[PDB]
């Protein structure tokens, strides 16, 4: 990708936001990987929408790219697991533990075992490390604070966290110039389409 | 920091 | 002059497509509701991705907008239900039946009942109307062919099914022109602020 | 079997109760089919122990023996089903409906459908026939009274509902006499006793 | 219990068997705790009827009575658990692990953990200690052989495994004598057993 | 409807 | 087009 | 023998 193409994506991002196509903004952020939107990320984590959280992240890093992003996913999947326990859905909790958390066992055998054994507790708050764990809303928040730090420190995100500065509607402004350029080649004083060059 | 715990 | 903005959305759709941002293309189709992509739709229906199918459709029509769009959703939710039966997940089949299919009961009380009763069959193929129903892959295909016809006849899709014809990369070409207009005032670093020499 | 044998079963029933083998009493009631124990039946219906209820009944009648016994099983399995809906276990409710209630569909086609359709209601009390159905403890009791009447009218049970009255420990008393007979003219009950 | 009473129970057991009331026989075995029926026990183990197995055993011993009886229950509940995993029902496997197997954790913390960790395997046969477990049918059989030994060696069962030998229908024969004793007091030449016969 | 099947009675 | 169907 | 293993 040229820096021109990269820049064009940003213009498009601004346009999409101005027209309030909200979901399209974040799919473009994700698939281009040019801008990580914190505000959005926080919003989704607080809402506990974990499938979207992991999907949004997957546009910026894989699980094993580096230890920062590895702790990021670990935290996310851990909280997913605990919420499953807290609604007493042990079928879901085990599914998470095998599909999501197993990748971390290679690197930590002992923690995975300790994580597994929470399945047999009346309340995981019986474990002394998890004893101070509260309402779901509060746990998400605590973890979010940690995630923000992990993202800000992650070398893969470091140049992606701040939106560039632009006058409103830059794309519409550029489009305007192309219409000016086209007609300035015409032999007379109506723009019908953007689809084919204008003439008079 | 980096290392994985079972904390907050 | 709103055809400008609308046309600009199309340019952006083509750009996104060329850059192969596939999910962004289809969110834009959906949220703008300007272009319905059949090819994409079929692909999702074949894949049994039902939440996305309904989500994509929701940008174009609601269930009660008209009799076409009503049969469209009904067929989708019906197949969803049968698949649940066919994998023997009766808890999911009932959840579908209450949440997704119930809205149709008001105007067909009897059909809803006939559908509900399929829960008590060993195999819903014991019902003579479902008697020829085979493979999941095949059922989806049969139903898809009908959906296409229903969508093409739905007046809410009027002029949404055919992509406009444009030269490749028209957006990049226009952008190209704005850089031409900017420098012509000379004698490129950014697209963010006008260029000078 | 004989009426002696039949009578001996009753003695054994009394003995078992006095020695407080509670479960063994009722298995004997069931397998002999000689005495249907109402008190026990009520208790199990109230407890919602449906497999035990059907198992106990199975010693006295099959489902299609007569219209009385048919309605008895139908009522039980219906309540089983409703409880499943009421705890929102729709997976169990469908299982009950196919395995337990389907048999009634042949001669009750419409009713089976009407019962199936309760699956799609937020609350089956939306159905006007089931609208007055109160809390589970109460529904069981209501239904129990009807079961009791169906049983009392059932020709297969009507001659089984009354325990004979006996002095305490009649069995032990008869055993005692056999030892009297042997000595004329303790070691064991296993082989006849003898002297010198 | 008197030994008269205890013997009377055995007479009744023989009677119940001859009348082929099979379920009543085993409930009496269980509730009296006088006779443990191996043949019946085996049949239930092979059938995997675990609630009946534990119910039948509960009449003879509790889980913590002695090390033999403890290993017996442990083996039963372990196999219960493994079968649940083997049919891929992890919801049931976890329910078992908390309700049935947790009691054994006090006595071995580490083994409980190792067993719990089988939840995360594709196949518990990946564990080398379980690598040989090939069939639910075969596993049950293997385990049964061990249970038989544990029961035969359990000092709480040692006086309970062999039915006394009796002439057929001893109860009926005794009953007969009571009718003879009753009539020999009546002068002179029985309908009910409920009250003494006369003439 | 002594022995008639309905829901419930 | 597989059944059962509301028309169209 | 009276040991809790798995399984044998
Ligand atoms: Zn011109
Ligand atoms: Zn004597």
């Amino acid at each position: 990708m040229s820096s021109l193409s990269r820049e064009l994506v940003f213009l498009i991002l601004q346009f999409l936001d101005e027209e309030k196509f909200k979901e399209t903004v974040h799919k473009l952020e994700q698939e281009s990987g040019f801008f990580f939107n914190m505000k959005y990320f926080e919003e989704k984590v607080h809402a506990g929408e974990w499938d979207e959280v992991e999907k949004y992240l997957s546009g910026f890093t894989k699980v094993d790219d580096n230890r920062y992003s590895m702790k990021i996913f670990f935290e996310i999947r851990k909280q997913k697991y605990l919420e499953a326990l807290d609604r007493h859905d042990r079928a879901k909790a085990v599914d998470i533990l095998v599909k999501d958390l197993k990748v971390f066992s290679t690197f930590n055998e002992e923690l995975y075992k300790e994580i597994t054994q929470l399945l047999t507790l009346e309340n995981f708050r019986e474990n002394e490390q998890l004893s101070k764990y509260g309402d779901t809303k509060s746990a998400r928040s605590i973890m979010l604070i940690e995630l923000k730090k992990l993202i800000e420190a992650n070398p893969l995100f470091r140049e992606k966290l701040v939106f560039p500065t632009l006058k409103a509607s830059r794309l519409r402004t550029l489009i305007n110039q192309s219409l000016n350029w086209q007609h300035q080649l015409c032999k007379n004083p109506d723009i019908k389409t953007l689809f084919t060059d204008h003439t008079c | 920091e980096l290392r994985l715990g079972l904390p907050g």
